[PDB]
């Protein structure tokens, strides 16, 4: 029932701050770095429901990103889900024909244009595909 | 399962008028997939166009304009409509809209 | 001594100015007799001529 | 030694009923109160100012960064802050040719070429809100360069005259790298603030185009807030003293009232900045039935604060007029009293909210000072205390020092932490800065949306 | 009190100056904006 | 790294195994996007086996 986010740990980190807190006044149980290495593995696996990467030219080549990534790619091979991986794309100078293998086949959300939108369009296909919650809480955010 | 009525277009234009076309099929009661509405996130991009195109599509609807018919993804999902039309033996599955 | 006092600096250079630190002061009387001293700084050109 | 005491910082009430203390951190994570679904926009100016909006309003859609994200936060964007749709699109505009400006700019007079521009702006203005279809809620009057080389206040009075909003909004900011000047370097470089200009430029045409950002939640129920300023519209013939106030009450329940008491009093005499019990009883008539038309009952205990002290004359007809248990306290606040208070150990300053009590009636409130939320100095050099006190009434000094803190927290002109003074006599002050210049205005507006 | 008696001329500036003072002292002195105003002119007023 | 900078001449066998497996796909979609960038029509030749 939670959610996991990837990201450049120097770089890439507002974004991060301001997704996960929104998500979480919106009653989405989020596991990301910066709230809180096995237990990341633990979590991709036996914990999670949909695994979001953020993709960027600051990372699309860090070695944690690309690790959980590959982690996440084995479990959904077993749990038998085409949307366990959702990239967003919060960038404007990398290209989409750059962007590394195991997700380049995936469809991002482009978050470039604007943040609202992209929001907007994931709580759409959060609700769609059923993902579990709870009423708003927005105390704890 | 052939009921849906799959619409191809351009991407970054022609897309107003694909919109309109499937808000008004969908309120006539008809079955219409479209890359705007549906299709939803986080899906493999060309497997599942492909599935639908074989799989799903009673018929297949193209716009025609300066935007398209030059385009690599309008093409494929035009050679991949044909090899099913001439799989189907069905005369009328590739209907052309001439929106310019 | 070396423009300083007690280590303390109280005068010395900006670009082809010399700059000096200087005090004003006024009674009160209410809470209790003191003397309320305002801090400014005072600056010359040859550092003795204003 | 003497112990200073310590005042617990307000907190302000963004939407959902949450509460914060930093007006930029507490609308990106919850956002503004009320419900405007868009702004449409409207540029007087030369076509190179409607190029300059269009690609300032195109940039500050999407998140913009400061040097330091902890002194200054970042920018998520506007749709993304507030929940409108301020776009670069529907945009309407009326040109200004450069013929006409040089025509007015070239020698004319002072006077004489202040009141032809305002003319020629108005006239655009006016003419637009009048005869056309097309709706234009907050005007973006762009100013070029040679034109800002007494035009504001004049602008906006005469405005005022129809109730239209505006912003003046210069060259130099929306394009600053562009008008390089000097050898090579900015004349005033944003890079490392471009985050705060943003904020505030939102939150101000936001709060100008009938938005709500935030609001007081701690502040006693059924007393009222008046903040009186005196101004010398002696400089033209028979010299006078205007004086301009300002309400801010609460709301029958969860809700804030911040309005403009005016229909300037005068004062026939030349240093007498006092009031005529006829002008006073009238003031406080005016006050009362505001709020009684609003709370339907009348207040419970007026909270009179000024720059200047309040003599007996005035109190008596306060006193007169005031009905029933209605109490009235008189508290004055000046600014630079010289007491400078230094920290023995450390080259930071002194913390603020720190209140050094003299007497039962007086008080030293220290409004700047260190943040620690922002871990950086609200002010510069050693920060200067206000000193408050209980002129006429009676009261307690410590409630009386929460209550200025909680005015202090009510700046919505900028998108700051906190002021050095509270806001009612700001906003007083900006309102007799715009009704000197102008010309005999009768029963003018009381929204500072007008004004500011 | 207002639309009770009176000449008709009288009644009619009454209810007017009623209406529109309402209408203008919300328009100049307050913070929410409102596009259009709506009035719902009662049954009695009417005749 | 050899898809990108390396390579002169993309070839991919056709079978029934093949088509449908997971990393030729993925290298496909690499060499797609590698085919953009150089402006060569004759990239990707196929090799029917099957
Ligand atoms: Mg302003």
């Amino acid at each position: 029932n939670k959610i996991f986010i990837s990201h450049a740990t120097p770089e890439d980190d507002d974004f991060t701050r301001w997704l996960s807190l929104k998500l979480i006044g919106l009653g989405y149980e989020v596991w990301c770095d910066i709230l809180f290495w096995s237990t990341i593995e633990k979590e991709i696996r036996e914990n999670t429901c949909k695994f979001l990467i953020v993709s960027s030219t600051a990372g699309n080549k860090r070695e944690g990103v690309l690790k959980e990534l590959a982690v996440a790619t084995k479990v959904k091979k077993h749990l038998q889900d085409d949307m366990f991986i959702i990239p967003l794309a919060i960038d404007e100078n990398l290209s989409y024909d750059d962007i590394n293998i195991e997700i380049v086949r995936l469809n991002a959300i482009d978050f470039k244009k604007s943040w609202a939108k992209g929001l907007q369009d994931l709580l759409d296909a959060f609700e769609k595909q059923n993902v579990p919650k709870k009423p708003p809480d927005h105390s704890k955010s | 399962m052939r009921n849906k009525i799959f619409i191809s277009h351009a991407t970054p234009e022609d897309d107003d008028f694909t919109r309109w076309l499937s808000l008004k099929l969908i309120g006539l009661g008809y079955e219409v997939w479209c890359d705007i509405l549906f299709l939803d996130k986080g899906v493999d991009f060309w497997s599942t166009i492909e599935k639908e195109i074989r799989e799903n599509t009673c018929k297949f609807l193209i716009v025609s304009s300066t935007a398209g018919n030059k385009r690599e993804g309008v093409l494929k999902e035009l050679a991949v409509a044909t090899k099913v039309k001439k799989h189907l033996q069905d005369d009328m599955f590739i209907i052309p809209l001439a929106i310019d | 001594e070396k423009d300083k006092f007690e280590k303390i600096k109280l005068v010395g250079k900006q670009k082809n100015k010399y700059w000096h630190f200087g005090i004003s002061a006024a009674g009160k009387l209410y809470p209790s007799p003191v003397l309320m001293v305002s801090s400014h700084i005072i600056f010359t050109m040859d550092g003795i001529n204003l | 030694m003497k112990e200073l005491i310590y005042i617990e910082e307000p907190s302000i009430l963004f939407a959902h009923g949450q509460k914060c203390t930093d007006p930029r951190d507490g609308l990106a994570l919850f956002g503004p109160l009320n419900q405007i679904y868009g702004i449409k926009s409207g540029v007087v100016g030369t076509q190179k100012g409607l190029q300059i909006f269009k690609s300032y309003l195109d940039k500050i859609q999407k998140p913009i960064y400061n040097h330091n994200n902890i002194t200054r936060p970042m920018f998520p964007g506007f749709e993304a802050v507030f929940g409108c749709k301020w776009e670069s699109q529907n945009i309407v505009f009326k040109e200004i040719t450069d013929e006409e400006i040089r025509r007015y700019l070239f020698n004319a007079s002072t006077h004489k070429r202040t009141y032809d521009l305002v003319t020629l702006f108005n006239d655009k203005i006016i003419t637009a809100n009048k005869n056309d279809e097309e709706r234009v809620d907050v005007w973006f009057v762009i100013v070029p360069e040679e034109i800002y080389k007494q035009f504001h206040d004049q602008l906006k009075a005469r405005l005022l005259e129809h109730t239209i909003p505006t912003q003046i909004l210069r060259e130099s900011t929306l394009a600053w790298r562009d008008f390089k000047n000097t050898f090579g370097a900015p004349i005033r470089d944003f890079s490392k603030i471009e985050g705060h200009l943003a904020w505030t430029i939102s939150t101000a045409a936001y709060y100008k185009a009938g938005g709500k950002p935030w609001k007081l939640g701690d502040i006693r129920p059924g007393v009222c807030y008046l903040g009186l300023v005196y101004k010398k519209i002696e400089k033209s013939k028979n010299p006078q003293n205007a004086c301009c106030a300002a309400q801010m009450f609460l709301d029958n329940g969860d809700g804030t009232v911040f309005k403009g008491e005016v229909g300037p009093w005068y004062n026939p005499e030349k240093g007498e900045y006092h009031l005529k019990p006829k002008e006073a009883k009238a003031l406080l008539t005016q006050a009362l039935e505001s709020y009684k038309e609003q709370n339907k009952s009348y207040p419970k205990e007026v909270f009179i604060h000024a720059r200047t002290r309040f003599n007996d004359e005035e109190w008596n007809a306060f006193n007169e007029v005031t009905p029933k248990n209605t109490n009235l306290v008189g508290v004055t606040i000046t600014k630079s009293k010289p007491l400078k208070l230094y920290k023995t150990e450390g080259a930071f300053p002194i913390m603020r909210g720190n209140a050094y009590i003299v007497d039962e009636k007086k008080a030293f409130l220290w409004t700047l000072g260190f943040v620690p939320k922002l871990q950086s100095t609200l002010s510069m050099e050693v920060p200067n205390p206000i000193f408050i006190e209980i002129n006429k009434g009676e009261a307690e000094i410590q409630q009386v020092l929460k209550d200025i803190l909680a005015l202090t927290k009510l700046n919505y002109n900028a998108c700051i932490y906190a002021d050095g003074e509270p806001v009612t006599l700001r906003f007083a002050n900006k309102i007799g800065e715009i009704l000197t210049a102008s010309t005999e205005i009768k029963t003018p507006p009381l929204a500072f949306k007008y004004y500011i």
